[PDB]
């Protein structure tokens, strides 16, 4: 039991490092999948992390909203999983020195 | 069945615009093409709604059981 | 003409007691007044979280939920909201009625 | 910092085409989500007058009735939509259509042959009598107040010419329709706008210049008219960005692919709502940004219920 | 407080398949030990071949939750041009000395490698990233 076709390749876009997102769309993006109404955390209060980039304009990666989904669907009194998976594409194809197959999940952290 | 009243993607009524178009085919000799830019078909949602349409009422209507034949 | 007691609604199960985090629910809405009004709703610079979701399209519901800090409630923060973007649209129609003028 | 008073410095409006059918016209500095609203709301939510009820007392024709009632929701009418209310339905039929809230239009066809064309098929409408059903046989039946309250303006199908119905002698078509108001969004018959769009102005950003032939023949690249040299000797400038289409056609071709870059104005927008006639397309705006800021007075008013 | 900085020289600069992201392959001036290799967003600050870069590692701004700006106050971000926050997720030891740390910014990764000084920069749960131009 897992996500198919279009739920694949958008995992799959949405996690490049290329993927960036401003304050309004992380948390847009965040209430659009986590409703605390419906049961959705252990929390019934929303959390937020501090953005990737500080500088000319604040911006969250996409590996950051799936920090912030599996920091809001887990309970608060355990630890974030820690996981190192790898991927379905080789590193060469994201350049000459792009590393991207290790999968890291670090205290629930994609990194 | 019968020339549809409005182009299905945009929204333009087009129902008007067979007869006369099928005019300019015949009377002024015009191009498909140049028949439906004159009649300001602009998309291509309207452009194929008269382009392709089937006329199949005509012949429909000859099988009219209403009239001795 | 009674003040509409089904339009919008509270959610307890997502709404602080001290005052600043809630989900309202607003019948018969979608993103046409949704991404607008989140989006006059980020203006505020009290709001910590705002965001809207469809629980489904065949439903025909709104939630929208703000959570802000101790300096302004979810309630305050959405009529701020409602505030800025009628005055907004106000703006946008006199541009408008201005330029139909000038023509 | 943002307020309501630095967009109304910084929100701007170009009118560049004003039809009484259709408008072309641009919001700079706006959001996304504002330009959608209108866009949304003018599509769907904006009220028109379109046939609802259609009630047959006769149909011999080789045309399905439920078929034939589609067409005539179908056919937009001349009608301002704010001459009616709102029918409700709490209540009953003897209730619902009064002459505030319903029109009606009857057709009455009967279809006969003609005594005798020249040769034979000589067309249809010279063989047989009220062969071609159209839109402009819709007679307008008004009711008291209405009948005087459309004494200038009497209810006219928008496109009379749009063909109904084709008929063969014998065969006959009586039926009385009843317009209600409605919005674009319960039913698409009721939708006053052909097409509300919106697109961002395309931005052609030259990283670095080209001249000469190279500069025409990138020049010919484009819709004709969006690139311009005055001399290319020194510059291939744009005339205006924005009459192109965005074919990113000039991409095929590394003379450019590596000395041009397209982008947008994320800011501006540039609008062409056209008008199915029932409603001048700056009116239907007009109503459109009107109904979201009635939409923000309900939502003020409303008490937050618990 | 400050853990590490330096000005860097470009050594590289790969876009790899990104419109916005490359991975900058660069050298300290100062010391031959000391090298990096961080993924930024030229986008929103461009760099090039060759180029000075200040770095600086920071353990906080300070001169549980996160602010917008405010002109009431300034951060030690009022100092430098772009900012990151990340974390340090592996060390490596290079040589008896030599270790190299690494720092992923909700996936743009850094490879600092040094061999002594990254002793005023063991692990912790945040790192902020500075770069000057
Ligand atoms: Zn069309």
């Amino acid at each position: 039991r897992g996500l198919i076709q279009d739920h694949i390749s958008a995992g799959v876009w949405l996690t490049s490092k290329d993927s960036f997102f401003t304050r309004e769309q992380y948390q847009q993006y965040i209430y659009g999948c986590i409703r605390p109404e419906d049961g959705h955390t252990t929390r019934s209060k929303i959390v937020t992390l501090p953005p990737t980039i500080f500088k000319p304009y604040p911006l969250w990666t996409g590996k950051q909203i799936i920090t912030t989904v599996l920091l809001n669907v887990t309970p608060p009194d355990m630890p974030g999983i820690n996981l190192i998976s790898k991927n379905k594409i080789k590193n060469e194809y994201w350049g000459k020195g792009s590393l991207e197959n290790e999968v890291l999940f670090k205290d629930g952290a994609l990194l | 069945m019968i020339v549809p009243v409005r182009c299905f993607s945009c929204g333009k009524v087009v129902g008007d615009k067979w007869e006369s178009y099928l005019n300019l085919l015949q009377e002024d000799e015009l191009d498909e093409g140049t028949a439906l830019s004159r009649l300001g078909l602009k998309r291509y949602c309207c452009r194929r709604m008269i382009l392709t349409h089937v006329d199949l009422i005509e012949k429909f209507l000859r099988y009219n059981p209403l009239e001795k034949r | 003409e009674e003040p509409d007691r089904e339009k919008i609604k509270l959610l307890t199960q997502a709404t602080s007691e001290d005052g600043t985090s809630a989900s309202f629910q607003i019948v018969e809405e979608d993103h046409t007044l949704g991404n607008a009004l989140r989006y006059v709703i980020m203006k505020n610079p009290d709001v910590e979280f705002c965001g809207y979701s469809i629980p489904h399209p065949s439903e025909n519901l709104l939630n929208i939920r703000i959570q802000t800090y101790g300096e302004t409630t979810a309630v305050d923060a959405l009529q701020k909201g409602l505030k800025d973007l009628m005055d907004l649209c106000d703006v946008v129609e006199s541009k408008f009625t201005e330029k139909i003028k000038s023509m | 910092e943002w307020n309501v008073e630095k967009f109304k410095k910084d929100f701007e409006v170009n009118i560049s085409s004003l039809d009484a059918r259709e408008a072309n016209f641009d919001l700079i500095n706006i959001d996304t989500s504002i330009a959608n609203a209108f866009r949304r709301i003018m599509i769907s939510e904006v009220p028109s007058v379109a046939a609802e009820y259609v009630y047959f007392f006769n149909n011999t024709s080789v045309i399905q009735d439920e078929v034939l009632a589609h067409r005539i929701g179908l056919v937009p009418l001349k009608v301002d939509p704010d001459m009616l209310t709102w029918v409700d339905s709490n209540l009953p039929d003897d209730e619902k259509f009064t002459d505030e809230n319903t029109i009606v239009l009857s057709l009455n066809v009967k279809c006969t042959r003609n005594p005798d064309a020249p040769k034979g098929s000589t067309d249809p409408k010279e063989l047989y009598n009220n062969a071609h059903v159209y839109a402009r046989d819709l007679k307008f039946e008004p009711q008291g107040r209405q009948s005087t309250t459309f004494a200038d303006c009497p209810v006219v199908p928008a496109d009379p010419d749009i063909l109904l119905a084709k008929l063969r002698p014998g065969q006959e078509i009586s039926l009385k329709a009843h317009c209600i108001l409605g919005i674009g969004g319960d039913h698409a018959k009721f939708s006053p706008v052909s097409t509300a769009s919106y697109r961002l102005l395309p931005q052609i950003n030259i990283l670095q210049p080209i001249k000469g032939e190279s500069a025409r023949r990138f020049q010919k690249c484009f819709p004709p008219g969006v690139i311009g040299i005055d001399e290319g000797s020194d510059e291939a400038y744009v005339k205006d960005a924005r009459k192109d289409t965005v074919s990113r056609e000039v991409l095929r071709y590394e003379e450019f692919a590596d000395k041009v870059k397209l982008g947008r104005v994320r800011n501006h927008f540039i609008f062409n709502v056209e008008s199915a006639g029932a409603m001048t397309p700056e009116e239907i705006f007009f109503k459109s940004v009107r109904i979201l800021k009635n939409k923000a007075e309900y939502l003020k008013n409303c008490p937050i219920t618990q | 407080n400050t853990l590490f900085d330096d000005i860097f020289q470009v050594s590289e600069v790969d876009p790899g398949r990104y419109n916005k992201v490359c991975r900058i392959e660069a050298a300290s001036t100062t010391q031959d030990q000391c090298k990096l290799t961080l993924d930024i967003n030229v986008e929103l600050f461009p760099v090039a071949a060759q180029d000075s870069l200040t770095v600086t590692i920071a353990s906080s701004l300070n001169l549980r939750s996160w602010r917008p700006p405010q002109a009431g106050d300034r951060s030690l971000a009022d100092d430098y041009d772009y900012v990151m926050y990340g974390t340090a997720y592996k060390f490596e030891e290079v040589s008896k000395d030599l270790i190299a740390v690494y720092y992923s910014f909700g996936g743009l990764l850094m490879r600092l490698e040094g061999n002594y000084r990254n002793l005023n920069n063991l692990k912790q749960e945040n790192a902020y990233l500075l770069i000057r131009r």
